[PDB]
């Protein structure tokens, strides 16, 4: 049933075609780390763990709820399945009705679904069933394989991630872009060395090459440990071959879909005070990532907000807080300077920039105490503290923040009614697609 | 020969580098020396052809050891190497390799100093000694470093001047533009400074304010080279006067050092022994390093507040030796801010105008070129290139980014080891969201920092720019344009080609400014400036618009123009009608001040003609002569346009256009001393073919091609486009160039039968002849009958406009060949046959591409319409009498094979 489920998707996607090798090193691996239905378990948990990076975050919610249907189908009883169907009914407003009272989680599910909390129902299926997840750093550890390919939309790209990730593992990376003949020589080259004596070499927008990687690859990759290849590739791109593709483990990146999670990602990547600008920066980025994904309201069009823009952002506040050592930090001139100077420059639109500025505002008003969000208010830094303190400090005020099911319109300001349309198109085109998958 | 003898056969200990090379020179020497010989009592080209095959490696080390090399032709090359004695050849190559250098002055074996392309004169230290045998590199790099320590000299006595106390206006006579605007800004920002440590600056704006009245008083009656120079004073006093303006304006004092720090301030290190690096410039707490280059005196921009954004964030970005990314619409400022960053930062921008022709090896040829130098590179256009192209110099930009920002010595690109220098930076400007254009991969412009540009501040820069010609009102004046130019982008049908941003705005002070020699300063000069450039690329009704609307907002002899183009078009056989000589003026003031300009209207409508009988206009005006390269742009494909690299050698075949500019630079026959050159591309605006002009086009005027090589476009080369649809052509060709919009067709009928008749009399007793056939030309059915073809079914559908050159090469050709009867007839036989023939003509030019039923209905038409000698489906004239063509068909019995 997963297989089938699994070959339906790359009938969907030509980039989520599924081989049977993967497969069966899938099942491996789950022996490999009341008895079969805890088998099962850990099957379907280690297949989700595996399967999901190689999808975006549509089909991540999509396969995660059609495979908690499944697992709980087979369990559960027929009155849960009834109210499990009529309740993506509502969610796909198809069928319209309250479900059967019986246990609890359908109870947690039905205030998620009448609050008008789209995207909590959704994703609550990933909070409840699967109790694991993958990054890149956990699909390339826990690969046997010797390639492989990284897939992204366009005007956004994980280089960094694998630069990251080489620098952890204490490897060198060679990067050799794709697209002219002086590049496809040194790449052979490089591949060859790298075969007989190791290390990482990583191919971007291999999509450009497309006749050298249907040849030389794919013969490659069909014929020591510590070498890997890593490619880059787009979504919207041609098509790559299968052959190929199969034979190499495919991961999707794609920004964080969170506020929070976002928050401690750009916290965890890295005197007090530039420990406290540091923490202000990173709650600014992960607000505008999490408010540019409205298109219509949360912003004028759809802007990109990546990694340079928080380097140049921490790089400008080291600046002004070394050259400035008398305490009286400038807060209008880091304002302005962020909002119009480095993430300001990508935005085209002069509402936009009102807008930037002010979250620019909010964020850097330089207050003894400021409430950033509803729920977390952060204290400024004292005078007889210490970095590690600060770390420690500002990491506990993160753990306790506890982000509400409402996050998408009142940590951002703004009205409830464009959220409303917002989540309930994704929550019925995703609910769309499980009712045409699960009844089949 | 003379670069072959000075590249070998008289320097020494050079002949050691290559013997096989140094064997077949002296081969083909003695064989070019025989060859002389005999003379003096084809196969030497091509051997010599061959043996520049093994002189490619010698050429890349003599470029790596003087990198500015990197900007020359190989010919040019072999051209200044082969300079052992002359020392004019490589005067020459001074723009090119460095861009605001014109020349270098000479003294008797000895340098004194060098001169700007403005004509200004920056004068060396001490005099540099050449002796017979040094080459060029090495005074060549002396020379470079000279004019860094003459120019922080200029600089350093001007601002020891200004400390002592002394007016600008008696030293404004005596430095370089440079030397004046470093230590002018250098004691604004410590004035502005001191005033900030107070709650004082009405003071300082007092003093700030009579110093540009003086500067203003003292502007109308100065040399033109002080002119320039006091001109971008008043630019940078203009700032000045802002800046202080606003801080005076400010209510505290934290949101008055917001303010200035988000504008420049050029500090001076006093510790520091090295001379070149004790200039520093700070702005929003980054400093960056003055270079001294010689800048010369450009045309400098106005300091609006998008101006100081921009310069801001492109300071952002060099702080961590990024790239510098501007993206927004055209006519923006986007390479101007580049280049005004530039000559701030005291160094030329070499801009590059990127093509899908420059792969891989043509980028990073490039890259190692300004590397190696050390100069900023402002790569215009970088939409244009290939999508594989610019994934693949990704790896280069990174590489040249991380040895900048660790300090690396050398860089590996092209498979060959340069060294790095430290000053380089890039820059990138570019048009998302136009047709036909490629994609930045996000790989590359995570190594560049955008910054949109949409919408350019017009105002400030109208009102400054109208003060420092000197206008009385100036505030209310720029503030009517402005108003004028967005109630005229508002109010007018929404056709594609219809663009008023900041070039049209700025067209019209460049046409303002000489205007006032004949209309005085004052808003008759801007409404006719704003005529002279708007009006002729508007349609019928927008004309009507926009007379009603500067009759709105604003209140309100060229008899020699006028008679030469009468002349030249009795000369040429138009004739001057309302709308013609309308058209001809049009082009005729759009020409004068902008080089570029696209003449668009319907087939047949009237370009050729009207920019020919200008062009003829302009020659027997001036007494200029005047040669026209006509080249059909679609039909060359763009390697043949431009050129192509030989990749089997990695040689330069010049193509069309380019050889064309070449021709015009050398000048070696000295006959394009004093002449216009008019090059026409008649054909449609295909934008891969055009823009890959577009540094030719705007004010850089330059050609940016594959190998490096930089053409400087002369004043007196002007581009024609002539084309028929503007469907395809993006904004950034259109805003860079003068457009002349033909609405309707510019000729009459009757006009345009008059001219044919006279052009085919002119092409061959004949005076009664022709007298006749005029006469039978009855405009009077002619139009009637012009109007009743107008009601056919019409296969490959032509405008009967166009059908005139058929019938009246028909009738005269016929006319010409039945000639050898007409002296044995009587008048009215004479009449009746050409009436007739006529008639048949006019039929088969007219309803010729018609069925046989339409041809009978116009044969019937054209009968009743015109005594005369009625013309049948099948009349015909036999050997002069007429017939039909029932009696004319032969027996035919075939035979069975
Ligand atoms: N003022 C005029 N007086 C007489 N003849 C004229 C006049 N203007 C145009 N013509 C005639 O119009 C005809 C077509 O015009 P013209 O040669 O200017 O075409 P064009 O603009 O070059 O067309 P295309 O779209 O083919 O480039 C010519 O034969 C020319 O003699
Ligand atoms: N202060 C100024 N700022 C911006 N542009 C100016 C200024 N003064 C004059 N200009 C004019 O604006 C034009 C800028 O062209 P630009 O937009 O840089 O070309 P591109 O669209 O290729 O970047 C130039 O033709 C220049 O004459
Ligand atoms: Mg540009």
């Amino acid at each position: 049933k997963i297989f089938s489920m699994l070959e339906k998707f790359g009938q969907f996607h030509w980039f989520y075609g599924i081989s049977i090798g993967q497969f069966l090193s899938c099942f491996k691996r789950v022996f490999i780390k009341t008895r079969v239905d805890e088998i099962l378990w850990l099957l379907y948990q280690e297949v989700y763990c595996q399967f999901s990076t190689a999808l975006d975050k549509k089909f991540k919610m999509i396969m995660a709820m059609t495979m908690f249907c499944l697992y709980k189908f087979d369990i559960e009883s027929e009155q849960y399945k009834e109210a499990v169907l009529t309740m993506i009914g509502v969610l796909s407003e198809s069928s319209d009705g309250v479900p059967k009272l019986t246990n609890d989680d359908l109870r947690y599910l039905w205030d998620y679904v009448t609050t008008k909390s789209y995207i909590s129902a959704l994703n609550w299926f990933k909070n409840e069933f699967f109790v694991d997840e993958w990054n890149i750093a956990d699909v390339v550890a826990n690969s046997e394989n010797n390639y492989f390919t990284m897939a992204s939309e366009r005007d956004v790209d994980g280089t960094f991630k694998l630069i990251e990730l080489a620098k952890a593992s204490k490897e060198s990376l060679k990067i050799i872009p794709l697209g002219s003949i002086e590049n496809l020589n040194y790449a052979q080259e490089e591949i060859s060395k790298s075969k007989i004596e190791g290390g990482w070499i990583l191919l971007q927008n291999i999509q450009m090459s497309l006749s050298w990687v249907k040849t030389y690859l794919h013969k490659h990759v069909e014929e020591h440990e510590k070498f890997k290849m890593f490619m880059t590739c787009h979504l919207t791109g041609d098509k790559l071959p299968a052959p190929l593709l199969q034979r190499t483990d495919r991961v999707v990146y794609e920004d964080i879909p969170g506020i929070l999670d976002t928050v401690k990602d750009l916290w965890g990547s890295q005197g007090v005070w530039s420990v406290y600008c540091t923490f202000l920066l990173s709650w600014f980025h992960a607000l505008i990532t999490a408010r540019t994904r409205l298109v219509p309201h949360g912003f004028s069009k759809k802007y990109y907000f990546n990694d340079c823009d928080f380097q140049f952002a921490s790089v400008y506040l080291e600046n002004v807080l070394a050259t400035n050592s008398t305490n009286n930090i400038p807060w209008a001139q880091v304002r302005d300077h962020i909002a119009t100077i480095v993430y300001g420059g990508k935005i085209d639109e002069e509402k936009d920039l009102e807008v930037v500025a002010k979250l620019c505002a909010h964020v850097f008003c330089g207050s003894d105490n400021l409430q950033i969000v509803p729920g977390v208010r952060i204290p400024q830094p004292l005078l007889q503290q210490s970095e590690e303190e600060e770390r420690a400090r500002l990491t506990a005020i993160l753990s306790n923040t506890i982000e509400p099911a409402d996050s998408l319109s009142s940590w951002l300001q703004l009205p409830r009614e464009s959220i409303l349309d917002y989540e309930r198109l994704q929550a019925k085109e995703v609910a769309s697609s499980t009712e045409q998958l699960l009844q089949e | 020969w003379l670069d072959l003898y000075g590249i070998l056969g008289e320097n020494l200990d050079i002949q050691n580098f290559l013997p096989l090379e140094t064997s077949k020179f002296k081969s083909l020497t003695s064989e070019y020396k025989m060859i002389t010989t005999r003379a003096f009592q084809k196969l030497t080209i091509d051997s010599l052809k061959m043996i520049k095959s093994s002189l490619s490696t010698f050429l890349e080390r003599q470029r790596r050891q003087f990198p500015r090399f990197y900007f020359l032709g190989n010919d040019d090359l072999l051209k200044i190497i082969g300079s052992g004695k002359h020392h004019d050849q490589v005067s020459k190559f001074m723009k090119k390799m460095f861009g605001s250098i014109e020349s270098i002055i000479f003294f008797e074996d000895s340098i004194t100093g060098v001169r700007s392309v403005e004509g200004e004169v920056l004068n060396l230290n001490e005099k540099i000694e050449l002796k017979d045998s040094i080459q060029a590199q090495e005074w060549l790099n002396i020379l470079d470093t000279e004019i860094k320590l003459s120019v922080f000299t200029q600089f350093r006595d001007c601002l020891g001047q200004l400390k002592d106390g002394t007016d600008i206006e008696v030293v404004v006579s005596k430095y370089i533009f440079q030397a004046i605007l470093l230590s002018a800004q250098v004691m604004w920002t410590e004035l502005v400074e001191k005033c900030l440590q107070t709650n004082e600056f009405s003071k300082y704006w007092k003093e700030v304010d009579m110093k540009i009245k003086g500067l203003l008083d003292k502007l109308n009656k100065s040399s033109d080279n002080v002119k320039k120079k006091i001109e971008a004073l008043l630019v940078e006093y203009l700032h000045f006067n802002n800046v202080i303006g606003q801080l005076k304006n400010c209510s505290t004092k934290e949101e008055a050092r917001l303010l200035w720090a988000k504008v420049q301030k050029f500090y001076q290190k006093n510790d520091t022994l090295d001379d070149l690096n004790s200039v520093f410039i700070s702005q929003s707490g980054y400093l960056l390093q003055y270079k001294f280059e010689y800048i010369g005196i450009p045309e400098r921009l106005i300091y609006t507040p998008l101006l100081l954004v921009g310069f801001a964030t492109l300071t952002d970005s060099l702080h961590q030796k990024y790239g510098g990314c501007f993206f927004g619409p055209a006519g923006t400022g986007k390479t101007e801010t580049v280049k005004a960053f530039g000559q701030n930062l005291g160094r030329v921008v070499v801009v590059f105008n990127c093509d899908d022709s420059f792969d891989y090896q043509v980028l990073s040829r490039l890259l190692v070129g300004i590397t190696q130098i050390g100069a900023w590179g402002c790569f215009d256009e970088f939409n244009r290139l290939d999508e594989k192209v610019l994934s693949a110099v990704s790896a280069n930009i990174q590489q040249i980014q991380n040895g900048l920002q660790v300090g690396k010595s050398h860089i590996t690109l092209l498979e060959e080891e340069t060294p790095l220098s430290p000053h380089t930076a890039v820059f990138i400007t570019l048009n998302p969201g136009y047709n036909g254009r490629s994609e930045l991969p996000e790989n590359l412009k995570k190594s560049f920092r955008e910054f949109s540009m949409k919408s350019p501040q017009s105002g400030t820069i109208a009102e400054m720019i109208l003060q420092i010609m000197g206008f009385e009102d100036s505030k209310s004046l720029a503030s009517k344009i402005v108003h004028f130019l967005e109630l005229l982008s508002s109010k007018c049908s929404s056709m594609n080609h219809y663009h008023f941003g900041l070039r049209t705005l700025k067209g019209v002070l460049r046409n303002c400014s000489p205007l006032v020699s004949e209309f005085g300063e004052g808003e008759k000069t801007v409404v006719e400036s704003l005529k002279r450039v708007i009006l002729p690329s508007l349609g019928d009704t927008d004309e009507l618009v926009f007379k009603d609307e500067l009759s709105k907002i604003f209140d309100s002899n060229s008899k020699a123009i006028v008679q030469c183009l009468k002349d030249a078009g009795q000369r040429s056989g138009f004739s001057m009608s309302e709308e013609f000589l309308k058209k001809c003026m049009q082009f005729y003031y759009m020409q004068k001040t902008q080089q570029a300009l696209i003449l668009v209207g319907k087939a047949g409508c009237g370009k050729t003609a009207t920019w020919k009988t200008v062009i003829d206009a302009m020659a027997i005006f001036d007494g200029h002569a005047n040669v026209v390269y006509v080249i059909d742009t679609k039909v060359l494909t763009k390697e043949s346009l431009y050129g192509s690299m030989l990749k089997a050698t990695l040689e330069w075949r010049d193509g069309l256009f380019t050889s064309i500019l070449r021709r015009v630079n050398d000048d070696i026959t000295g006959t394009f001393k004093n002449s216009r050159i008019w090059v026409v591309f008649d054909s449609d605006l295909d934008p891969e073919y055009v823009e890959a002009m577009n540094s030719v086009l705007d004010d850089n005027k330059i050609l940016t091609l594959p190998n490096g090589e930089r053409l400087p476009i002369p004043p007196n080369f002007r581009i024609l486009f002539e084309t028929d649809n503007l469907d395809h052509t993006t904004p950034a060709t259109i805003t860079r160039c003068g457009l002349l919009w033909f609405s309707t067709d510019v000729c009459s009928i009757s006009s345009k039968i008059d001219h044919l008749l006279n052009k085919s009399y002119e092409a061959l007793e004949l005076d009664k002849l022709k007298d006749l056939i005029s006469d039978s030309f009855d405009m009077a059915s002619l139009t009637n009958i012009f109007t009743c073809s107008n009601d056919l079914v019409h296969i490959l559908g032509v405008r009967t406009f166009n059908k005139l050159e058929t019938a009246v090469q028909l009738a005269v050709h016929l006319i010409s060949s039945y000639r050898q009867w007409f002296q044995n007839l009587d008048d009215k036989s004479l009449k009746d046959v050409i009436t007739l023939l006529i008639k048949r003509s006019l039929l088969y030019a007219l309803a010729g591409d018609s069925t046989g039923e339409s041809q009978r209905a116009f044969i019937q038409t054209i009968n009743t319409y015109f005594d005369s000698q009625e013309l049948s489906d099948y009349s015909t004239i036999v050997i002069l009498s007429f017939s039909s063509f029932c009696s004319e068909i032969p027996s035919v019995s075939l035979e069975a094979h």
